[PDB]
RNA sequence: AGUAGUAACAAG
């Protein structure tokens, strides 16, 4: 009897026991050694995917863009980033016909958001790129050292606190001749460091096979980028097909109420059609000149200050220069050596050292190699603009009524800035076709690809997006891993608070089951109690706190009043998972007890602040 | 890096916690066991003793006690 | 905010073709009016850009194809199925506080030793080292006995052969490439991909003796507060039913050993960063009468353990009693070396028998990811129940009735879990948690990149069937692509290659 | 040792029968000092065989 | 040797 687990499939739909199919137990995959290779492969993939594009050099920095606006229209399947600027205007256009007054309540809430916006903002967020260290900093960190930066060349106007008034210095500090880093550097060599974008390879990624690329700004373009995020969510609030911010319940809401509302008018006659994708290189396809042009569009009848420090953005990242990582390691077998080639030097090195697609992928990058830093105009990089993406796709999207195809046929559907279904009606199978290469034409005059390998079609009825699996009406939330569950390391009470609040916040929005939350509370509760020695006073574990645990055990009469610190009963569940440990047992509490407990003249004491609120040494 | 196995480690130690000296004074240095409660030797920084988890249990199990019923009241959003 | 020389140059560098300046831009996008340029630029376009939509018939999928090549061996960190253990009864009192002395009493309560000899030796390593080590490791414990004052952890002395056994002073030195710029070999890392593997039949024999009951309990839990809402019942109800159930499986017994394995290495890592100290492997467990046991699974000499990244690799030797000929299956224990270390004296139905107890050792390395992850095994327990009632709540969704009661106590073999030459064989409720929890485990323990690949490229598949069985007439753009797709991580690990086996012989019974 | 955990009911002594002709106090300073060297034992980096 | 997989660890 040879057990297959896959075989349980035969009887239960795969839509029910997916989970089955989520590996979550064990440890991501890591890269070992530098993403030098993988940033020089994206670049290579970007820049032939824009081969028939325009060749200029530049001006202020000498590097050579290529400009892939406007190109030779696509002769195959292959992708392209030749997108039409006419075409994506014509697009936004009937957008904003479909939704009249959406921009301008967008604008008029993103110039409320700029006014009253603080400059510590910046400070919360991923480790960002220091340019002055050309490091990984923190965000605070490298906030802090670049306001000193600024302090040293006089620029001081950001004081204020105004996150505008930090864009103004940065904005002046462009025009400086000679800058000081607390190291003399000039204009040209400044302007090149404030457009570099640092790159590394992307860690404890699930879904992939081979390692990818991961670029961070620096922190000139911070502030830019999160306007343009903060536009792009406010025009997204007001779309129902986008799927960005919404929670998890919110999500499901949004697929029950698109697929209610294509099946409430299919009659007999009428057949629905539904396909699931992905999108290829969606990073690497979208012109960065693309997203100024929308922004544009955006912006029309407005301040010319708003437009402008909208279009900053874009504008730089149309400019950016890539960084090349660490660099390479070398050895040597007989002489028993091992050697570190930073990246700088790839500029000047002899191609006998490296194999053949590794010198191959140099020679392609070299030309466009200056300073150490590659040219990279075209394509965004890993992650910075997504729901300004999604905006575009739900424009082509939209575009799909009655009154603009003019045809039997209509789609609609959902898109997350790479996964999208698209739902498409027609009274016959022809019309069906029909309507799905007009959707693929569509995209690709735009720059958007539909991977055909990861994308499928059926009837209505079940399908996918972003790990929610619609069958039927129900709809099951796995796009997320379980936490740990342990203890977070700061003291008694508050790592009991956070542990409950954890288990809470999961419940209730990762649609955790009912079970599985007693068993993770079960399983906190012991990591707690061995962590902390904490054992129930009527146990036989012998630990050093176990004669003074068994002592107050003894004590006291109320067992329940106790709190688990100090060898009491758990009565943590489900229905009290809102609720301090303290305020849940204070009424079960001895008179002695809650007097001694909760002391303000106990020395511990410098969630409510009782004596288990104690401070570690570092 | 990762708080749990330092303060796992820590934990695992004699003396993880720190406190006033005031507490030389309203707890004993040894149980009634002979385990003892702090120690005298004085942590970098600051004039601030060392204190295992046996005298919060014992403070807990055997100390002042005052009339506090503010904190119902204070505390709301908790309670 | 206006816009500096230096930027104006910028943008006017950031534009699309045909637009000289910024301004002239903006004034042309303020004063645009879509005129069928849509389907001017449609009409433009060859008909080469097309997406046909290829039916899925009952024919049009076939079986995935396996890499060839020499069979795959056994890779895990310590013995699964044929792991033995020395098991001593702790009672009540002397609770759980070193690990050592219970070692040697576990140790001590054996008398059936005899000079070790090599049975299966390893190819590429010098087998000498191994022996020699294992003699040490008993010496080394005789000092103990003699020794003044009894410790806690013991550190073994850098001998020469487990100077060789934990790969010190094997790496390069560290030169700058200034110094040895002109070399006639100096070439970077060779970066080739691992090389293609066979599946082999042991992979099966573990995963089935890995979903079988035990005769010890293996998982305690502790209390939580009453059941007030009915919620909390139905909560509790599949809760208790799944744990009385699932306490006896070996996985448990898997997870808490490898649990136990990964915090003592760590630990061991994080204190002793230059010393050759020993762990041995031991497992508690509940007997049925309700006494505690002891077992002892073997020994680890931890080497240097000077990391700075997250990746770095620690390497060790692990010897683990065993009592399976190792000449049965010797393409399953290719890096291991093989000894015969003692003579068990069996007593069962039958009477008295000697059986030969060997000692498989072998030198294998972990990271500090790998570590912590190794740490967390408890969590399959929590993914397992989440893989059951998601299930039981889909059945009550479909019925608006729930099924908790319905499942449980159904007396009857209910869902199909195996495979037979006769057909495909049955199971109870239990015999699929067990199952599941087993698939758990094993996803923890042989985690690669190419199994998440794989299950990853593999679900579109598995929906596509689903579709297909559900005569919603499903279509493909491009079946080629996914199928070399999925097929691309499928190179050397076990575990991916019993998987793609399970898919192939779904695939051929689901179209029956 | 073991013996001594077994049990969990000790308390601060006191005099109850005074002795006569020798110094009572320093009877109880004994008693305390053989429980604190036994504690002693537990924290000690190498366990030793006779205190 | 071994870990590991498109590049690294096997101390600096
Ligand atoms: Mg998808």
């Amino acid at each position: 009897m040879d057990v297959n687990p896959t075989l349980l499939f035969l009887k239960v739909p795969v839509q029910n026991a997916i989970s089955t199919t989520f590996p979550y137990t064990g440890d991501p995959p890591y890269s070992h050694g530098t993403g030098t290779g993988y940033t020089m492969d994206t670049v290579n993939r970007t820049h032939k995917y824009s081969e028939k594009g325009k060749w200029t050099t530049n001006t202020e920095t000498g590097a050579p863009q290529l400009n892939p606006i406007d190109g030779p229209l696509p002769e195959d399947n292959e992708p392209s980033g030749y997108a039409q600027t006419d075409c994506v205007l014509e697009a936004m256009a009937f957008l904003e016909e479909s939704h009249p007054g959406i921009f301008e309540n967008s604008c008029l809430e993103t110039m409320e958001i700029v006014q009253q916006t603080r400059v510590d903002k910046l400070t919360q967020g991923r480790q960002t790129y220091d340019w002055t260290l050309n490091r990984n900093q923190p965000a605070a960190t490298a906030l802090a050292n670049t306001i000193e930066v600024f302090r040293s060349n006089g620029l001081t106007a950001n004081e204020s606190g105004r996150l505008i008034d930090f864009l103004k210095d940065v904005m002046d500090s462009m025009d400086k001749e000679e800058m000081e880093i607390t190291q003399r550097l000039n204009k040209r060599s400044y302007l090149i460091r404030a457009l570099t974008l640092n790159t590394m390879t992307k860690d404890a990624e699930r879904g992939k096979l081979k390692r990818r690329a991961i670029a961070t700004p620096g922190m000139q373009i911070r502030g830019f980028v999160y306007f343009v995020e903060a536009l792009a969510r406010s025009i997204c609030e007001k779309l129902e097909q986008s799927g960005l911010p919404v929670g998890g319940n919110e999500k499901k809401a949004k697929l029950a109420n698109v697929v209610r509302k294509m099946m409430t008018n299919s009659q007999d006659t009428e057949l629905s059609f539904t396909i699931t994708g992905d999108n290829t290189k969606w990073n690497e396809n979208q012109n960065p000149r693309m997203f100024l042009a929308m922004i544009t569009y955006i912006t029309r009848n407005q301040p010319e200050w708003f437009r402008n420090v909208l279009s900053i953005a874009p504008i730089m990242f149309s400019n950016k220069m890539a960084r090349l990582g660490k660099g390479y390691m070398f050895e040597s077998k007989s002489m028993k050596l091992r050697t570190q080639v930073p990246a700088e030097m790839l500029a000047n090195i002899d191609l006998k050292y490296f194999n053949k697609s590794t010198r191959e992928k140099i020679e392609k990058i070299r030309p466009l190699l200056i300073d150490g830093t590659a040219s990279l105009s075209p394509g965004m990089m890993m992650g910075m603009f997504n729901m300004l993406s999604t905006v575009l796709g739900v424009s082509i999207l939209n575009l799909g009524q009655k009154k603009y195809t003019k045809t039997t046929y209509w789609w609609d559907g959902l898109q997350s800035s790479d996964d999208f279904a698209l739902i498409v009606n027609a009274p016959n199978h022809e019309g069906i076709q029909a309507g799905v290469d007009r959707f693929y034409r569509t995209c690709k005059l735009v720059g958007i690809n539909m991977s055909k390998k990861k994308s499928y079609i059926n009837r209505t009825g079940t399908f996918e997006f972003t790990s929610f699996f619609y069958r039927y009406g129900f709809v099951a939330n796995f796009s997320m891993e379980l936490p740990s569950f342990g203890v977070s390391g700061i003291n008694e009470s508050a790592d009991m608070s956070v542990g409950v609040t954890v288990i809470k916040n999961n419940m209730i929005n990762n649609d955790l089951g009912p079970a599985t939350a007693q068993m993770a509370l079960q399983l906190f509760i012991k990591d707690y109690r061995y962590t902390y020695r904490c054992h129930r006073g009527d146990t036989q574990i012998q630990t050093r706190r176990a004669f003074e645990l068994k002592k107050l055990w003894e004590q006291t009469r109320s067992k329940a009043g106790l709190l688990v610190s100090d060898g009491g009963p758990n009565l943590y569940n489900i229905r009290n998972l809102h609720i301090p440990e303290v305020c849940l047992k204070w009424e079960l509490m001895d008179e002695d007890y809650q007097g001694r407990l909760c002391n303000p003249m106990n020395p511990f004491v410098s969630a409510v602040a009782t004596t288990h609120s104690w401070i570690p040494k570092r | 890096k990762n708080p749990a196995l330092r303060m796992k480690w820590m934990m695992a130690m004699k003396y993880p916690i720190t406190a006033d000296k005031r507490i030389m004074e309203m707890i004993p240095e040894r149980n009634e066991q002979g385990q003892t409660l702090w120690s005298k030797t004085n942590d970098a920084g600051s004039d601030r003793v060392m204190v295992s988890p046996l005298a919060v249990t014992w403070w807990n199990r055997n100390g002042p006690t005052t009339s506090t019923v503010h904190y119902p009241k204070v505390y709301k959003t908790y309670f | 905010f206006e816009i500096t020389g230096t930027m104006r140059r910028l943008a006017d560098q950031s534009l699309p073709p045909n637009f000289s300046s910024l301004e002239n831009f903006r004034a042309y996008v303020d004063g645009f009016e879509p005129n069928g340029c849509i389907e001017g630029k449609l009409s433009q376009m060859s008909k080469e850009v097309n997406a046909r939509i290829e039916p899925f018939l009952r024919t049009t999928p076939r079986p995935l194809r396996l890499p060839d090549g020499p069979p795959c061996s056994q890779r895990s960190k310590f013995l699964l199925m044929d792991a033995l253990k020395l098991s001593i009864e702790d009672p009540s009192h002397e609770g759980e506080g070193i690990p050592l002395y219970d070692a040697i009493k576990c140790m001590k309560t054996f008398f059936g030793w005899k000079e070790p000899n090599i049975i299966k030796p390893h190819e590429k390593g010098i087998n000498p080292n191994y022996l020699l080590t294992w003699k040490q490791v008993l010496a080394e414990l005789q000092d103990i006995e003699n020794e003044e004052k009894i410790p806690r952890t013991k550190n073994m002395k850098k001998t020469s052969q487990l100077k060789w056994a934990l790969g010190e002073n094997m790496a390069p030195e560290k030169v700058d490439f200034e110094d040895c710029k002109d070399v006639n070999d100096l070439k970077q890392y060779d970066s080739d991909e691992p090389e293609p593997r066979s599946l082999a039949c042991w992979i099966q024999s573990e995963f089935n003796k890995a979903c079988e009951l035990t005769d010890s309990s293996w998982v305690e839990l502790d209390e939580i507060g009453e059941d007030v809402a009915p919620i909390e019942h139905i909560a509790s109800m599949r809760r208790n039913y799944f744990t009385a159930e699932v306490s006896h499986c070996r996985a448990t017994e898997y997870i808490m050993k490898g649990v136990y394995i990964n915090t003592a290495l760590l630990n061991a890592s994080c204190a002793a960063m230059d010393d050759f100290q020993l762990i041995p492997m031991i497992s508690k467990c509940r007997t049925k009468e309700g006494r505690r046991k002891t077992n002892l699974y073997g020994f680890i000499i931890k080497g240097r353990s000077h990391l700075r990244n997250d990746t770095d690799v620690v390497n060790f030797v692990s010897m683990e009693f065993s009592l399976t000929d190792p000449r049965l299956e010797p393409h399953k224990w290719e890096k291991y070396c093989v000894l015969e270390i003692g003579d068990m004296l069996l007593r069962t139905a039958v009477g008295q028998v000697s059986r030969p107890m060997f000692l498989y050792v072998r030198t294998n390395g972990t990271s500090k990811i790998k570590m912590k992850w190794g740490m967390e095994m408890r969590r399959c327990l929590l993914q397992s129940l989440q893989q059951i009632e998601s299930m039981i709540e889909a059945e009550s969704s479909v019925k608006e009735k729930d099924l908790t009661k319905e499942f449980f106590e159904n007396k009857s073999e209910t869902w199909p879990i195996g495979e037979s030459p006769k057909g495909v064989e049955e199971g109870s409720i239990g015999k699929v948690c067990r199952t599941l929890l087993a698939k758990s485990v094993f996803n923890s323990l042989y985690a690669s990149p190419q199994l998440e690949g794989f299950s990853a490229e593999s679900r579109k598949l598995l929906l596509i069937v689903q579709a297909l069985r559900d005569n919603l007439e499903p279509g493909t753009f491009d079946l080629e692509g996914l199928y070399e797709a999925i097929e691309e991580c499928l190179i050397n690990d076990p575990w991916v290659l019993l998987n793609a086996s399970w898919f192939n012989s779904f695939l051929t019974h689901a179209l029956r």
